């Protein structure tokens, strides 16, 4: 096999993520007053960081290493910033919204990455863009958004959960674009890239972690529960093996192919975390992650740089 | 590797006339829609003067009617108003894979005819073949430890140019495939040199050997160029010629 008939690497590396994710973000901690929901997010960060870095320290060891990298650090530490920040930003949002919001929401790059390059690259897209996004923003008003607000979520002030949410895309976009940039002026590699960025990352996070008294602290949590110390590492671990998988993607059939595979994966974890942990999703709803998918298969199909 | 090409061997202008040259290569030389090209000049007797980089920026400093333009494999240096400042041979670089080449170069003429930093060569001046060869570059007004690449390149006769290997202050050091083999690349910051050393040379390295400094962007662009030293290589001591 080997070919994209059954690319299980990836498949099975995300959904693992995604449903770890879930079950530990959201996991039912306690038992009736005796309950501590995961208010701890730096630290799952900080780990599938390290995780990350260490497997694309391998990888670059075991694989291709005469190419010689012309970047520079202080372009590695703000791309860095940008990206753990909209991390963090993402995951802490999961504490006041449900997954299937949070999924939906950190799947909306394209709103973001069109703004920045309108805003200061005046690339123009006659058909690509400004014409299929209608299809996302109304799968966007369907799904976040009620008929006039007036029915569920309710027109009072939003949670600070969609603020970060919100956050997390301004971050997200501001990544995307420095990584463009710096990718072309000065011709870096992949795996470079992500291992400065990681590393980067690292340090940030645990001279942030080691200021903020958790890591000298929340493990009282964990020694209370100790499995939460096996999961979490799980989880990690299945981030870095996707990465390594994607590669083969960038390799082998294009680049087409993975993201085809990221969005039918990511509505596949939607629709797990509907039917498995059971979070209902009202009526005249599911139109709306058909239409957000739908407009997202097209825009990667038709006008796709 | 890539084998770049000139089409226009040489050619004759007057003053006022629009003057266009090509360059090809054998392989695509565009890098996430970015192209690697760079445009050097050279007048006789002289460094080659660092002129365009990415095939459509003007270097600072030079005067605005020099443009670029192409892709692809194809590019095209163009200068309208032609002056009686610009007649020199001019060369079309490439730097997407480690062995950069140059092309054969083209010739234009004209019918009817302490802050910087400054680096200075040394070396041997005859050596009989079969003898290993040392020389050295000196850099003065400027620290060697810092954020620059140092190179060393050489020209044949027909100036046929051939970039020979290049070291990072970093310390890391690469090399041209073809000589990997053969030359050496040092360095010494007490002393702020950089010595090239090469094993059993033979007659086909008769040549003058150049150090430069560069900085990557858009590829990698020789900015500042030494004053090149000659190397004969001959089986007789040269005497009265």
């Amino acid at each position: 096999l080997r070919l994209p008939l059954c690319f299980l690497g990836v498949f099975v590396c995300y959904f693992y993520y995604g449903i770890l994710q879930e079950k530990i973000t959201r996991g039912k901690y306690g038992e009736g007053a005796k309950q501590e929901t995961f208010t701890f997010a730096l630290t799952l960060v900080f780990i599938q960081c390290v995780i990350n870095a260490v497997f694309a320290k391998i990888l670059i060891q075991f694989f291709d290493t005469a190419r010689v990298d012309h970047t520079r650090s202080w372009l590695y530490a703000a791309c860095s910033i940008s990206y753990l920040g909209a991390m963090v930003s993402s995951n802490s949002a999961l504490q006041f919204v449900n997954y299937p919001t949070q999924v939906l929401g950190k799947s909306c790059k394209p709103i973001p990455v069109m703004l920045l390059g309108v805003t200061l690259l005046k690339k123009k897209y006659p058909l690509a863009k400004y014409l299929c996004v209608l299809l996302i923003v109304a799968g966007v008003a369907l799904f976040m958004y009620k008929p006039k607000k007036v029915v569920g979520i309710e027109e009072h002030t939003v949670g600070y959960g969609e603020l970060l949410l919100l956050l997390s895309l301004t971050l997200d976009g501001l990544t995307g674009v420095s990584q463009d940039h710096m990718r072309a002026h000065y011709q870096t590699g992949s795996n470079h890239m992500m291992l400065n960025i990681n590393l980067w990352s690292t340090l940030l996070l645990g001279m942030g972690i080691l200021f903020t008294g958790e890591l000298w602290e929340f493990l009282s949590f964990a020694e209370r529960y100790p499995a939460i110390i096996y999961n979490i590492l799980l989880f990690g671990l299945t981030s870095a093996l996707g990465q390594s998988f994607i590669f083969m993607t960038v390799v082998y059939f294009g680049p087409l192919t993975c993201s085809i595979i990221t969005t039918t994966r990511k509505f596949f974890t939607i629709l797990a975390s509907v039917i498995l942990f059971a979070n209902p999703i009202s009526p005249m709803q599911w139109v709306g992650t058909v239409l957000v998918f739908l407009g997202l298969g097209l825009d990667a199909k038709f006008g796709k740089g | 590797d890539i084998v770049m090409t000139q089409s226009p061997a040489s050619l004759t202008v007057s003053l006022g006339q629009s003057v266009t040259i090509s360059c090809r290569a054998s392989e695509n030389v565009e890098y996430y829609g970015t192209s690697l090209m760079q445009w050097y000049q050279q007048k006789p007797g002289q460094p080659p003067k660092f002129l365009i980089y990415g095939a459509s920026n003007i270097e600072s400093g030079v005067p605005a009617r020099f443009s670029g333009s192409g892709s692809g494999t194809d590019f095209s240096l163009n200068i309208h108003p032609v002056e009686e400042d610009d007649i020199a041979m001019y060369f079309c670089q490439q730097s997407r894979k480690v062995p950069y080449t140059f092309g054969s170069g083209t010739k234009l003429e004209i019918k009817g005819s302490s802050g910087e930093v400054q680096l200075q060569e040394s070396g041997p001046g005859l050596v009989k073949p079969s003898q290993s060869l040392s020389l050295t570059c000196s850099v003065t007004g400027y620290s060697i430890t810092s954020d620059y690449y140092w190179n060393w390149i050489r020209q044949f006769p027909g100036n046929k140019l051939e970039w020979m290997a290049y070291i990072r202050y970093d310390g890391t050091s690469d090399y041209n495939p073809s000589l990997k083999n053969r030359i050496s690349i040092t360095r010494d910051t007490s002393k702020n040199q950089f010595f090239l050393k090469l094993n059993s040379v033979a007659t086909e390295d008769t040549a003058t050997y150049y150090c430069a400094r560069a900085y990557y962007y858009d590829g990698i662009n020789f900015d500042y160029w030494g004053q090149g030293t000659t190397l004969t290589v001959s089986s007789e001591n040269l005497y009265f010629q």
